[PDB]
């Protein structure tokens, strides 16, 4: 057996321009085993139509997944991803920062 | 192209 | 440059909830092109890139055949491993496999792979010579003896230097506008004041392909690793990749620093200065 904690990044596909259509991404990488749960959040609430990539893994056998949704960033809307995995004591929330 | 058979077990 | 084709498979047992789930994906370099998921309704290999859609029905039948056979084999292998290790049937286990080939810049065979990991640790792998096996422990030693007796090495070698290479060459040609492109990184720098005393300089690489890249900060020409943050290269979702690297700088010392970028799409490394 073995366990690896996911690395988590939440970011936009293109530089954020308020009022312009974009994609919000949450990339989880370097984890093991493969069971993982990700939500994307708009103002603390679950975004519904979130898609993800097919399960793959890296040279060290650790898994990676891209979760994504179309979105329109604004000045005041708050976005985040929320991740749970066996290695985490509680879901981890990472706020989206347009500058990382 | 995927690897063909036969597969041999562990 | 060189190119690779890789198939990655994951089988996960689920005690008390039916047979293991098997997921396989195929990649050419950093571009995915097929998938199979044992839990999905279709029960077929499915296209995941535009340039693979032109393959005919005989391709889709034969590829589905091969990946289904793999799924069943690894289901059996999960049961065999449990017995080898005398592990409880109540626990979930994972078996991962990778196989594929590299070719050089004019399409000649470079390298082949065929390896397994069990619960995230190497189990058995075909050595680079494509003639012998490396086994990680006493359980894999049993497998190694079996594969030796069955001449698995020569069967896989014939695949790896033959069909694997032929397919990779065919895909590279069919998807040449996608696969044989290089997308250089669009680069820039942003500034983030921390206090009256400190600021962060973040060096960006955006819209690049393939994913392999190097970003380095220097101070006065000296390689700076102390006080640098580096994120993992991440997919944009559109076929390109992103990465950044940051340094905390004494306020007013921004001009001492240079960001350095290396990528296959760049004729020469870039040096960026604030």
């Amino acid at each position: 057996m073995i366990q690896r904690t996911p690395k988590i990044q939440v970011y936009s596909r293109h530089p954020a321009e308020n009022g312009k259509s974009n994609f919000l991404n949450c990339y989880v990488s370097g984890f093991h085993p493969s069971d993982i749960e990700v939500d994307l959040l708009k103002n603390g609430e679950r975004i519904e139509k979130v898609e993800h990539s097919d399960l793959s893994f890296s040279k060290d056998w650790s898994f990676y997944l891209l979760y994504y949704t179309e979105f329109t960033p604004t000045e005041k809307d708050e976005y985040a991803c929320r991740v749970n995995h066996v290695t985490l004591s509680q879901p981890k929330i990472v706020k989206w920062d347009r500058d990382m | 192209n995927y690897t063909p058979g036969p597969g041999t077990r562990f | 440059g060189s190119h690779s084709m890789r198939y990655f498979s994951t089988s996960v047992s689920r005690p008390g909830r039916g047979e293991p789930r098997f997921i396989a994906v195929g990649y050419v370099d950093d571009t995915q092109f097929v998938r199979f998921d044992s839990d999905a309704a279709s029960q077929r290999m499915e296209p995941r890139a535009p340039w693979i859609e032109q393959e005919g029905p005989e391709y889709w039948d034969e590829e589905t055949g091969k990946v289904k056979a793999h799924s069943q084999t690894d289901r059996e292998n999960l049961r065999i491993a449990l017995r080898y290790y005398n592990q409880s049937e109540a626990g979930s286990h994972t078996l991962q496999m990778m196989f594929g080939c590299d070719v050089g810049s004019d399409g000649r065979f470079l390298r082949g792979y065929h390896q397994y990991a069990y619960d995230g640790k190497d189990y058995i792998a075909l050595k680079e010579d494509l003639r012998s096996w490396t086994a990680a422990d006493m359980a894999a030693q049993i497998t190694k003896r079996k594969w030796e007796a069955a001449h698995v090495a020569e069967q896989q070698r014939a695949y790896l230097e033959g069909t694997c290479v032929d397919g990779l060459r065919r895909y590279l040609e069919n998807g040449k506008e996608t696969l044989q492109r290089t997308d250089p990184p669009k680069t820039h720098m942003t500034h983030h004041p921390i206090s009256d005393h400190e600021a962060t300089l973040r060096c960006w690489a955006l819209g690049f392909y393939p994913a392999e890249i190097t970003l380095t900060w220097q101070r006065d020409g000296e390689d700076q690793t102390q006080d640098t943050e580096l994120v993992e290269t991440r997919p944009a979702g559109d076929g390109t990749f992103q990465k950044w690297a940051a340094v905390v700088v004494p306020s007013g010392e921004e001009q001492r620093y240079t960001c350095h970028v290396q990528h296959e799409g760049l004729p020469k490394p870039l040096t960026l200065r604030w």
